[PDB]
RNA sequence: GGAUAGUCGGGGGCAUUCGUAUUCAAUUGUCAGAGGUGAAAUUCUUGGAUUUAUUGAAGACGAACUACUGCGAAAGCAUUUGCCAAGGAUGUUUUCAUUAAUCAAGAACGAAAGUUAGGGGAUCGAAGACGAUCAGAUACCGUCGUAGUCUUAACCAUAAACUAUGCCGACUAGGGAUCGGGCAAUGUUUCUCGACUUGCUCGGCACCUUACGAGAAAUCAAAGUCUUUGGGUUCC
RNA sequence: GUGAAGAGUUUCUUUACUUAAUCAAUGAAGCGGAAUUGGGAUUUAUUUCCCAUAUUCUAGCGUUAAAGUUUCUUCGCGAACUGAUCCGCGUUGA
RNA sequence: AAUUUUCUUU
């Protein structure tokens, strides 16, 4: 039993992906890297390549401390929004798996509403 | 069963006493089984009536509703403060 | 500016004695210095961990319990029961079309100061010979089912305390009793406690933790 | 005879002070000069004296109640009484 | 029409209970971007943004279950429980006995938006402010944002308020689903009842095929029973 | 005035005390600490870690002491203790 | 994203 378990939150939005890694508790986190600091184009923040770059950078910084296994928890925008994880969620999962860090207890913790407040758009909606 | 219907059928077939002075007279004479006290009663009068019923071994029911509600339940157009059921008739008020 | 990891220490987390495991994981707390106590900054932490991990059996994988770290004993923090819930994947899988879902709740009290709002959810089931695909129950039957769940919860939780509450939630006796009591009504299926919430807590049980712990 | 289409009690004010101000005063004075029921006697004999004091006559229950400016009870006070009642029950239990 | 028995209903009102989500507030952890978009851009962030973790408050709404399914005269009605009044269908060798149908005039309710005073104002968001697109964008796009969106006491009184199809009554072709009730099964199942299966019937929501029939046709079990033109009655 | 931490033979910052000094209340009317007292967990338990309150009432009254062991000697509405635990560097609070 | 206009007839 020489394994150390952390908690890796993934926030897979359609605009930018968050790869947050903390300890087994909630506070006193170690690593937080997104696609914004991996690509500077302001367009490919949610790209799978940028998500995997952030995920592997998080893996390297976690291996620096010496933590082996992570309990993964992916989550979309949630609330009164799309509620669908972006393309970077699977890219981050594969990057963590490929980096050699152990993965356990996959779960989706996107915040769902019980018929929450009105969504923006104005009835007719975003007529783009 | 409810008590308003029971009170109504005691009114149809039973013996009732209205007011405070007559209720005290009935309790004093001992021909009393149940007394009904409205929620709007004076506290001193309620304590006196409870003491009278305890002395005479008569049951007390301080039902909800004002004296207006008690009179409406009794079927009268005036306010009723204290009810004294002397004969239940064919009911189970007591 | 220096490395922020030089002011951090690793401590073990000990789940309460109700479970089948002792070591759950490790935490992270900043360096203990003056005017700021690691003990003061540690007691406000919440952990989530799977009941399968706590029981060394995959029979409770969908269930996940939360613990509240309260006491520190020899650089090994001790936690207490804080609630149980069901995974989103399990809940979405359980929820299905062309069936009736009945969910109820009740607040319970233990022998000591403890207010627990426990929920329960149950779904209608087919009889392996039904030809139709509706399988719906009337609202009167739903209300009768809710009354049966209320009676079962009250009877089984009249005097248990938290020890018996944990000892009876793992084998799922509440759902079994609800299904047994619902024999005269729609058979019902997948009856389980979806979430238990904790509203009041005792005076830290500073001595009862010593009473329960101290073994192995 | 109706004797007044809409002004009612504000007919003493004639044509001055404005219609909206007269209407607001009319509502206030209608509330102010109203007989209310004693919550202890059940008689519609409660009348206002000096903006916050309400008294009912009779042989009994000569109590003097502290109420609103022109109503015996205000909505805010009733809400506060319910809130205090709720808090007291939670503290006791 | 009324009564009676078991039911049924997301029908109405009052009181009560619960749920996550949104916003905000306090506190804790590392640091450089975060939002947003086709692309961006406004804005704020080494004074700690965003995220993660704990606690609390506010208001709104009852996701999934949720359906060619239910209720109400319609507008509409979807968290738990209790109370009150009322309602349709069903069962009935119960009661009255024509009490009936449709309506001028006159009245009740009447989504949303709009008005007058009180409370509350989380989210969204008319007006508006900026920032991108365009030749000009005054709009569609992003952020903020007043009235409004909630509620009480008074108002009005209209929507593609639609089934673009008035109400009552009789008849008319084959079948299968669904809701509520009732009847029948020496039917099945689970520690006298429920669930499921089959058949019959009444009252609804609808569906498939067809056209004896209708229409100018699209189509219609009524929009059929109309040159073979007449059951009754309003609106237009 | 008195002390504790951080710092390039010395005092910059914050962070503790009250008697200086300031404010408020009052008839400067009960501030603080000790012994039993029953729950309480240290535990083949020891006040060792914990602090506990008498008046909810209905528009009544509540004062000039009663009761107690025991002292003249029991002429006494006599003198003391207690009833009303003891103690004190602070009238109370900011 | 972005795409406005085609006089009166033969
Ligand atoms: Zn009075």
């Amino acid at each position: 039993g020489e394994l150390v378990f952390g908690v890796a939150h993934i926030f897979a939005s359609f605009n930018d992906t968050f790869v947050h890694i903390t300890d087994l508790t909630g506070k006193e986190t170690i690593v937080r890297v997104t696609g914004g600091m991996k690509v500077k184009t302001d367009r490919d923040e949610s790209s799978p390549y940028a998500a995997m770059l952030a995920a592997q950078d998080a893996a390297a910084k976690c291996k620096e401390v010496g933590i082996t296994a992570l309990h993964i928890k992916i989550r979309a925008t949630g609330g009164t929004a799309t509620k669908t994880p972006g393309p970077g969620a699977q890219a981050a999962l594969r990057a963590l798996a490929r980096a050699g860090m152990r993965i356990g207890r996959i779960e989706d913790v996107t915040p769902i509403p019980t018929d929450s407040t009105r969504r923006k758009g104005g009835r007719r909606g975003r007529r783009l | 069963d409810t008590i308003n219907a029971k009170l109504a059928l005691t009114m149809k077939s039973g013996k009732y006493v209205l007011g405070y002075k007559s209720t005290l007279k009935t309790l004093r004479s001992g021909k009393a089984k149940l007394i009904l006290i409205a929620g709007n009663c004076p506290p001193l009068r309620k304590s006196e009536l409870e003491y009278y019923a305890m002395l005479s071994k008569a049951n007390v029911h301080h039902y909800a509703g004002t004296n207006i509600d008690l009179g409406t339940a009794c079927g009268k157009l005036f306010r009723v403060g204290v009810l004294a059921i002397t004969d239940a008739g064919d009911s189970d008020i007591l | 500016v220096v490395d922020p990891f030089s002011r951090k220490e690793w401590y073990d987390i000990k789940a309460p004695a109700f479970f089948e495991v002792k070591n759950v994981g490790k935490t992270l707390v900043n360096r203990t210095a003056g005017l700021k106590n690691a003990n003061d900054s540690l007691k406000g932490r919440i952990l989530e961990v799977s009941l399968a991990d706590l029981q060394k059996d995959e029979e409770h994988a969908f269930r996940k319990v939360k613990l509240r770290v309260e006491d520190i004993q020899g650089k090994s923090c001790l936690t207490s029961f804080n609630g149980l819930s069901i995974t989103s994947d399990k809940l979405r899988s359980l929820v299905r079309k062309w069936q009736t879902t009945i969910e109820a709740d009740q607040t319970i009290k233990t022998t000591d100061g403890y207010l627990c709002r426990v929920f329960v959810i149950g779904f209608t089931r087919r009889r392996a010979n039904q030809v139709k695909k509706t399988t719906y129950a009337q609202s009167s039957q739903i209300r009768a089912i809710r009354q049966k769940m209320f009676q079962v919860i009250q009877n089984q939780t009249s005097s248990c305390s938290m020890r018996e509450l944990v000892q009876k939630l793992i084998p799922e006796v509440i759902g079994r009793e609800i299904e047994r009591a619902t024999g005269s009504i729609f058979p019902l299926q997948n009856v389980l406690v979806r979430k238990v919430k904790i509203l009041k807590a005792p005076k830290h049980d500073a001595q009862k933790l010593l009473e329960l712990h101290g073994e192995s | 005879t109706k004797r007044t289409k809409k002004v009612g009690v504000t007919g003493k004010y004639g044509v001055r002070y404005g219609a909206s101000l007269r209407r607001d005063v009319r509502k206030i004075e209608v509330q102010q000069h109203s007989r209310y029921q004693c919550p202890f006697c059940g008689r519609n004999t409660v009348k206002r004296t000096a903006a916050g004091i309400w008294c009912c006559n009779g042989k009994g229950c000569k109590k003097v109640l502290a109420g609103g400016a022109w109503t015996v009870t205000t909505a805010a006070a009733t809400s506060a009484r319910s809130t205090i009642r709720r808090l007291r029950e939670m503290v006791e239990v």
